[PDB]
């Protein structure tokens, strides 16, 4: 149980690039 | 054979090959050994 | 240009400090407060006065509320400079706090010497120094009068001032115990001075007198203050040796939350020495010098920071046989955990560990509570006592597992702890929630 | 008569203050907080210690969060009292805090000093100095441990106690550079000490452990931590000439919202040297004696307060071309801005520029946002060194705008910043938001 | 370690840890208005 | 507290019942053995509750 | 106090009842309630020849 948000943050002024990092999960059963 | 190879991580069962990464979340806290030889008295008053 | 040329400077990483504003650090609101007023009143002491005797006093109810107490003493150098040392704390020798007929807490003067040591600084610190020895050099017959703050929970803050008038059936009283000896007052090392004129003593309050519906509701409403006490216990330490580092398992009968323990190793023939004597400036009388005797300290310079004249060489807390931390060194306890913790300076000899993030505070910040551990044991391992202290060398320039022979006249160890309870105060009466 | 006499001394100008009060002072509520415990524990450090050398560690998860991290060396002296200076941080040279891989900070040896410089402070100071030096004059030979806390946005308070708990994905390391050569410890100036011992080292870091609550909440929700940075950029002084007052502009290639900039100009061969040498009694190896050279510093007295031997004359910042604010003096950077701004006291040769109301806080309080100045410039002036540094009369007599021959020895120019970044963590990874 | 000082939890550990109501490992800043300070030469009139 | 003199006490609220009462005293031989008689005795002149 | 006898020097007694000496009890300490129970002593400095 993790909380996966949005991270509600302001608009980047020149670029609309950024580094994502999406989450991850590292368990293998 | 299959050879499983199981990773790291404790408090589960077989079945999981890794639970955490770095700093797995399962945390045992010790038993606070002699806790009922302990009485804890509360305090009174005398007359006034 | 100027000053508009930054604001302008903005984007999206100052959102984050000044997007959706919610203060504005140029305008300031100031809470309305109640009113109320501060007396200084002088208390009666009862039984004589003088070194040795045990003096009490009790509380007058002149005001509503009490916080500040400071204890004036006049005492006469029974010597020249250099020959006292915090005499009118060595002089008042304990305090006991009774509310309601019961001992809320006792304080000692080894616990003020330690308290000042660890937990004040810079020029507090000094005025401290100021108001309870002898510093512009003063020559024997010099007639000072010294003040002594008592630092009981509620001389800290006004938040915990004792409230009088919420103990209408209670007495609130003062026990202090005058030291039979102060050096260079009465006493020069196990020497009588002859003539030394006897103690003067007097006692002040400060007093809280508040307005009409603060009173009204002190005298009415229950009360809870969540107040420090002191836990102090004398032993015996494991003295080291030339031949050996002792080590010592102390049992620490020590109850309820605690903020932080604190320590210290001392000569207790000399007030206030932590640490070792020696042929180096201030390390002993006449230190640097012909005369340089490392049997008695210089007592005007008896404290110092030098760390090689201090015997603990390490040690850890256990609860129930278990490290609390891992073992650290003495410079640990005695520099960084004050660094960490306090933010001034503690002379060696004295030692902090703290359960605590600001053990300085009123606001608890973490807590060790005894009263649910078994076993809580300190555990220390001293220096080995070789360094032959007349000889400068031998000690400045010499390893950290070593201290100098001398050191093993520092065999008193006073160990403190510095816990919370509850004062509870109602329908005139009050006292404390836990034993 | 008593305080009652001024309770009553009321009326309309006391409205303001005590009218429909909100508080009082004689009652205090503590807050109720999530249980938590501390512990230090240390860390395996890989790579060999030694001087010269890089190590690092990758902290250990034992506990949840992570706060104080005190270096620990063990250093020896390979010469007398007054041949060193904080050697503990000229030791280390660097520490850089990778989280995630990236790099969320690094400190140097220089702003450790610069760092103390601006922001230690009284006993704070002291105490902090009698950990990275020897302080009671030992002698060569002489082996003590220091502790260097580290001063990462974490190290400073248990508000930004790093989650290593919210990380369950990422490493957290630190990495250690040790200098080739500390003063009065291997080296004494240029020259080798022979048998000198290389360092001990061990670095430990302060645990939090919570309770279930929390331990949970921090593993199961993402976080947001406003956090400081520091940048540095290292460049080469417009070295000033007794023919000459040198003047510089600095292009400052500083990024994100900066609370403040700092700055000293140094002679690199000595560790904390910001200022001229000169035979003024504390201002040169043998100043005062015949023996006294002005190419080499007393060490152990390297710093000092006396201007007349620093060098920058006057300063302005520039925003895109523009003044910031007026041309001040050096001395304004000197010994006002932090006068204003910090409340400590600023050695000689290092220089402070705040664009926060408190620069020595956490919270933030104004910031220039040098990721929207397309040109930040620093624009300094400097003395003219004709005063010979050998002539005591020729250095304390002289004038505002002119210093040391000895004084174009201080080559180096180090600019520093201090910024706020924000740090994301979420579902056990991390890093920050801002490049 | 540090774990055994967690568990040594009483009655009297109510008054500052039950119901808690703050953490300390968890810093919330103010927000400000933004702002900028400049020093600035006045005229001073008079010999 | 002296030869002669008189002192009181104001018994302390410190329990909810009191009994014995012991008067503690130090005093010294001002001759040799033979010279006292119950001196503590003596000295206690007299109590009134 | 406690018992109406004569005892020599070098033993002591402190009883936290009101009649040691009989079997009721008139009264007791439970230190089976108590967790840090501690007997402390000052010794005479050994000068006398």
């Amino acid at each position: 149980f993790v909380v996966v948000g949005k991270f509600v943050e302001p608009i980047p002024s020149n670029p609309g690039q950024d580094f994502t990092l999406l989450p991850m999960d590292q368990t293998y059963t | 054979t299959e050879q499983l190879r199981v990773g790291p991580g404790l408090g589960v069962g077989p079945e999981v090959a890794a639970t955490g990464g770095f700093h797995q979340f399962y945390r045992q806290l010790p038993l606070n050994i002699n806790e009922y030889k302990l009485t804890q008295l509360p305090g009174r008053l005398v007359p006034g | 240009a100027g000053g508009l040329s930054q604001l302008v400077a903005y984007g999206a990483q100052d959102v984050y400090l000044t997007g959706n504003p919610q203060i504005t650090f140029f305008k300031t609101v100031y809470r309305r407060y109640t009113n109320f007023a501060i007396e200084s009143i002088q208390q009666t002491i009862n039984g004589s006065v003088g070194f040795g005797n045990k003096v009490s006093t009790q509380i007058s109810r002149n005001g509503d509320l009490i916080t500040d107490i400071v204890v004036e003493f006049v005492l006469t150098k029974g010597g020249n400079g250099g020959t006292t040392y915090y005499p009118a704390e060595e002089l008042l020798q304990d305090v006991e706090l009774e509310i309601g007929g019961q001992r809320i807490d006792k304080h000692y003067n080894d616990w003020f010497r330690t308290y000042d040591a660890l937990f004040r600084m810079n020029d507090d610190r000094y005025n401290y120094r100021r108001m309870t020895d002898w510093v512009n050099n003063e020559l024997v017959g010099a007639q000072k009068r010294f003040y002594v703050p008592l630092i009981f929970f509620f001389n800290q803050t006004p938040g915990l001032a004792l409230p009088l008038i919420a103990l209408q059936y209670h007495e609130v009283k003062l026990y202090f115990t005058l030291a039979s000896q102060v050096q260079g007052v009465n006493y020069n090392g196990s020497s009588a001075i002859a003539g030394a004129a006897q103690p003067t003593m007097s006692v002040w309050v400060d007093y809280i007198f508040l307005d009409t519906q603060e009173r009204t509701r002190f005298a009415q409403l229950p009360h809870e203050y969540l107040i420090e006490q002191l836990q102090f216990t004398g032993s015996e330490t494991a003295t080291p040796s030339a031949t050996t580092q002792a080590s010592q398992n102390i049992r620490l009968n020590f109850n309820h939350p605690t903020k932080y323990l604190a320590w210290n190793f001392n000569n207790p023939t000399n007030y206030g020495q932590y640490t070792a004597l020696a042929n180096i400036p201030g390390a002993c009388s006449g230190a640097g010098t012909a005369a340089a005797t490392v049997t008695t300290p210089d007592y005007g310079n008896t404290g110092t920071y030098n760390e090689q004249l201090a015997v603990l060489d390490s040690a850890k807390i256990q609860l129930n046989g278990q490290d609390r931390f891992a073992t650290r060194k003495g410079s640990y306890f005695n520099k960084v955990q004050p660094y960490q913790s306090i933010g001034g300076v503690t002379p060696a000899g004295v030692y902090l560990y703290s359960f605590a993030l600001k053990p300085a505070g009123r606001q608890p910040s973490g807590t060790c509570n005894f009263s649910r551990i078994d076993n809580a044991t300190l555990s220390l391992t001293y220096k080995t006592c070789s360094i032959d202290a007349t000889s400068p060398a031998a000690v400045l320039g010499n390893t950290e597992t070593v201290t100098a022979n001398t050191a093993t006249l520092l065999t008193a160890l006073n160990i403190y702890a510095k816990n919370y309870n509850v004062l509870r105060i109602m329908s005139g009466m009050g006292g404390l929630a836990y034993a």
